[PDB]
């Protein structure tokens, strides 16, 4: 009653569940289905499935980690943007803020009203993802990499230089499994993963 | 009854605003501005500020950019909302803001 | 300290539903203060 | 008075009477009545410059104060509140197991 | 030779040729900037007072109706609240009939331009106005007035207004 | 209509009867003559201080704030028979009017019709001592299943983009005129001071009616355009640019 | 028991009175009388009571409503000012408080035990609400009709070249019923709406 989680039977049933989906309003009202709030839910599963993922998706425990991360440190940087503005923030900042961005816009968000994210398989799922990380990972090391420099690189060196590869990381979603196998699809973000190495490459 | 502007700074920036009409005596024939020769004591200047930041009369005091570094600490000691210091740029001087003590206080300066 | 201690009743229930409401638009207007003052403070800072 | 607020600014005012107005008479009075009028047009702008900061230090305090009271509210008037009708309503609920 | 507008209005440039032929010399040949436009801007008489209340100029008025009738008036001062009249004797009325006519002062009185805290309004003679708009410029009267002699210039003296502008010289 | 009057000083067990004698002829007009019926409840509290009275002639022991523990399956037994069904056109609409006790929704009457109505009206006293008729606030109000009431072939296909942008419109005003509160009416912008002629003139036109004048979803649609048409085109961000350009041009 | 009204003997009349007159503690404790609470208070008889005021008072239907916004406004503004200070209100708002404090306590309030107010007769009592309405209309006016002029009306000028008015309109109570004719107390109360309109002649 009221969102208050203190009421005994949702007290009760979230003591008792290893997981909860906290669907949240405020998502729906800005049109960014599925609408699950990433700071409200949980899972205890990650520590049994951590066998299934070593075994067949070796990659995403690093992922999945990054990615969390990621999301709460923005989180966190939010209310420095609203105490002193987001051109105040550190380089390594704001390409966190913008990484937290492109994953709440085209890896959060999916639109299940729609062929391409009717439903997303988990290659494909961890495939956005490991690029989507790997443009962070480079992104940040070009920017601490390039601390104290006189050629210093941030952000907006990035978007101008390689902004095609930011509007190749929001096009992925819309690869279609009934299309494309799956092995083309992961070809396809493998070509992304190549050309963004070749793009901070040609920075630092 | 309107307040006076006073001065801290070298000959020229002095002469400058003086003949910009700024300057006034007080009735006790004390005047709104030093002229900081070379041989000036910091502590003498200091005591001017603050002879002029704790007076009734005078309105704003213009520092010369150079001088507001060596009274740094008085300068940025002073408080008070009313009195308004001007850290001020001249000819063989540093920048217009250089430490600036309201861009110090701002919260939105890069 | 933690409380109030109003003592329970359906009186003091509504009291309190009573000071939630006055508190929260309160903290609404002077919200709104700040944020006007905050901007003014900004365009002053930039001029 | 904005927002409840009293700014303090201040009004450029002049007393008509130079008390220069001879200096330089048999020579320099072009560059110097040139020179009077250029360091009037930078206290002019100076006085606007001094407005601005007399303004902004009386902003800087005022919203220091505005946020005092909104965390106040936010952080003690609203926690009392909140956990009072907690208690309130606990309480409630013990009358109503034990009638 | 016919003049340009800064943007798209409610006339046609045969239109705006037969009202610039009746331009007085202060403002003759200058292309005309958009003060207020119910296509462009909220339909309320706050909306064009405080568009128009910024101005120090000769305003042209335009008015559609909901007969697709056209009229209004050029007029020597922006409009805005006024405690009296004002105004002078180069503010004329007019519409399209569908042919063009005009209606200057006739000398009589000074009830050029008027504005309420609920109405805009223009011309005198008694309890007539020559143009007369509500707070919303939506309903709106209009008949003849000792000030212009003027026509019913809508289709009806009784009115709603399809649409309204406001144009200024600059 | 049908009218079905219990008075305050009839006896008790006739007013629990009251909503099951009503709604088993609103279930005979609906489903076996076709009709479409509205059944209107004008106070469930008094109903359910009939449920707490005839509760204590059984001897039951008193449940939650001293209602039956089974109060939510009585008003689920009232408000539930209700619907539209399969084969058949007629249906059965339901209103039940519900006086709030110490006007707190919390209140068990109000909390269990909460769980089994499709939204909520909300009649508001600041409105009423306002003198604005009907005092129904449109913010904390909210019709579940509006949505799929109105639009293209069932009202006018503007509906619920002129509605959600009433809402916005509404309580921005709102917000404005708690913003104007503060700042003093020369601060505001432009924009809020639309938002606050909005805000009076929906009140004045569109929430003002009077008990005697009738106003089709046309004629209320047509009021909700005449006053968005206040904004500039470019403000109504919550209606298509499609909408806009079918309705917004006057 | 606590004076609340959510009692179960309150709310059980609650539901079947046509009338309350909500007698507050916040009234009691500052003295004013009758203490009746403005805002909690109701009649629902005034719909059929219109009738009869549409025929032997056929100003006072438009006074009854006006003289319960301004009492709702006033509670909306004496709120804001406990918030944040006076200062933000505009003028009309200043003039809203002004009449509400006029009516509040020259009006609502009555003292139960002096010959002024042991009984007060309905044709005092409309031509009373009628003043002060008609004070609030004209002023309220004043100000808007001189809003964007050269010069100003405020309620800082009404105070002043109004305080006659303002002195006379908060004495209106004090008309005696048993040794002024009721003829007498209505041709005052008709001086009064004169006056008014001639001190607003001198502002305007």
């Amino acid at each position: 009653p009221g969102g208050d989680f203190s009421d005994p039977v949702t007290s009760a049933t979230l003591g008792i569940v290893q997981v909860f989906w906290g669907l949240d309003k405020k998502l729906a009202q800005r049109k960014h289905f599925p609408s699950v709030n990433w700071l409200i839910s949980y899972s205890k599963y990650m520590r049994a499935l951590d066998e299934y993922y070593d075994k067949h998706f070796t990659e995403f425990v690093p992922l999945r980690t990054k990615a969390k991360e990621i999301l709460q440190e923005e989180e966190d940087l939010a209310e420095i943007v609203q105490l002193v503005g987001k051109a105040s923030l550190a380089e390594t900042d704001k390409i966190t803020l913008e990484v937290a961005k492109l994953i709440k816009d085209d890896f959060l968000q999916q639109n299940g009203y729609t062929p391409y994210d009717r439903f997303c398989p988990f290659y494909k799922t961890v495939g956005m993802l490991s690029n989507m990380i790997s443009f962070y990972d480079m992104a940040r090391r070009a920017v601490e990499t390039t601390a104290q420099s006189d050629n210093k690189i941030t952000w907006s060196i990035i978007r101008e230089h390689m902004g095609e590869i930011l509007y190749k990381l929001s096009s992925m979603k819309f690869k279609d499994p009934v299309k494309d196998g799956e092995a083309k699809i992961k070809a396809d973000y493998a070509q992304l993963l190549e050309d963004m190495q070749n793009a901070f490459r040609s920075l630092e | 009854r309107g307040k006076l502007i006073a001065v801290i700074g070298d000959e020229d920036t002095v002469t400058g605003f003086l003949l910009g009409g700024i300057g006034e005596l007080n009735k006790n024939r004390h005047p709104n501005f030093l002229v900081v020769e070379k041989d000036t004591t910091i502590n003498e200047i200091e005591d001017t500020f603050r002879q002029f930041l704790n007076r009734d009369d005078i309105g704003i005091i213009l520092i010369n950019q150079y001088i507001a570094e060596m009274v740094r600490h008085a300068l940025d000691a002073h408080q008070r909302s009313i009195p308004a210091v001007l850290e001020i740029p001249s000819k063989e001087h540093p920048y217009d803001a250089a430490k600036d003590s309201i861009l110090r206080r701002a919260k939105g300066m890069f | 300290k933690d409380r109030i201690e109003i003592f329970p009743s359906r009186m003091a229930q509504t009291i309190m539903k009573a000071r939630l409401k006055g508190a929260q638009t309160g903290r609404n207007l002077l919200k709104k203060k700040s944020d006007a003052l905050t901007l003014r403070f900004r365009q002053i800072l930039k001029k | 008075n904005v927002a409840g607020v009293t700014l303090p600014v201040f009004e450029h005012y002049h007393e008509g009477t130079d008390s220069y107005e001879l200096t330089g008479l048999a020579r320099g009075g072009e560059q110097l009545a040139k020179l009077k009028r250029n360091y009037a047009k930078a206290v002019e702008l100076l006085v606007e410059l001094a407005s601005l900061q007399t303004s902004f230090v009386t902003l800087d305090e005022a919203i220091k104060i505005t946020n005092r009271r909104v965390n106040a509210i936010e952080h003690v008037i609203i926690p009392r509140i909140e956990r009072t009708l907690a208690y309130i309503i606990t309480e409630l609920d013990e009358r109503e197991r034990e009638e | 030779l016919p003049i340009l507008q800064s943007h798209s209005a409610l006339l046609e440039n045969m239109h705006i040729e037969q009202l610039a032929r009746r331009l007085p010399a202060r403002v003759q040949g200058y292309p005309w900037r958009l003060a207020y436009s119910t296509l462009e801007h909220g339909t309320s008489l706050k909306t064009l007072y405080r568009k128009s209340a910024s101005l120090d100029s000769p305003v042209l008025l335009v008015i559609k109706d909901m007969d697709n009738q056209i009229f209004g008036a050029y007029a020597t001062h922006p409009f805005r609240f006024s405690d009296h009249y004002y105004g002078t004797g180069e503010t004329f009325l007019y519409t399209f009939s569908p042919n063009f006519k005009v209606f200057k002062w006739s000398g009589e009185n000074s009830y050029f331009i008027n504005g309420d805290i609920s109405s805009l309004e223009l011309g005198g003679g008694g309890g007539r106005f020559g143009l007369w708009l509500d707070a919303d410029l939506y309903h709106g009267r209009s008949n003849s007035c000792s000030t212009f002699n003027n026509d019913i210039l809508s289709k009806k003296e009784d009115f709603i207004v399809q649409d309204l502008e406001v144009w200024t010289f600059e | 209509v049908c009218l079905f009057l219990n008075l305050a000083n009839d006896p008790t067990i006739e007013r629990i009867i009251t909503p099951r004698l009503a709604l088993t002829t609103a279930e005979f007009l609906a489903y076996q003559c076709e009709k479409h019926v509205l059944v209107i409840l004008t106070d469930m509290s008094s109903y359910a201080e009939a449920l707490r009275e005839v509760s204590a002639a059984r001897e039951e022991v008193p449940g939650r704030r001293g209602f039956p523990g089974y109060m939510y399956t009585d008003l689920a037994t009232i408000y539930e028979r209700a619907g539209r069904v399969e084969g058949r056109n007629g249906s059965i609409t339901q209103i039940p009017i519900l006086t709030m006790p110490n006007d707190d929704i919390t209140h068990p009457i109000p909390d269990l019709t909460g769980y089994i109505t499709e939204g909520q009206i909300y009649v508001d006293r600041q409105l009423h001592n306002r003198q604005i008729y009907p005092p129904i606030n449109v913010l904390p109000s909210l019709s579940r299943l509006m949505k799929s009431a109105i639009g293209e072939g069932m009202t006018r296909k503007d509906h619920a983009d002129v509605s959600n942008q009433l809402y916005a419109c509404y309580a921005i005003g709102k917000d404005v005129q708690a913003m104007k509160a503060v700042v003093g009416e020369e601060a505001l912008t432009s924009d809020d001071l639309l938002y606050l002629e909005f805000l009076q003139k929906f009140e004045k036109n569109f929430i003002t009616q009077g008990p005697y004048e009738n106003r089709t979803v046309y004629e209320t649609l047509d009021i909700g355009w005449q006053l968005l048409r206040i904004f500039p085109k470019e403000m109504l961000k919550r209606i298509p640019q499609s909408t806009l350009s079918e309705f917004y041009p006057r």
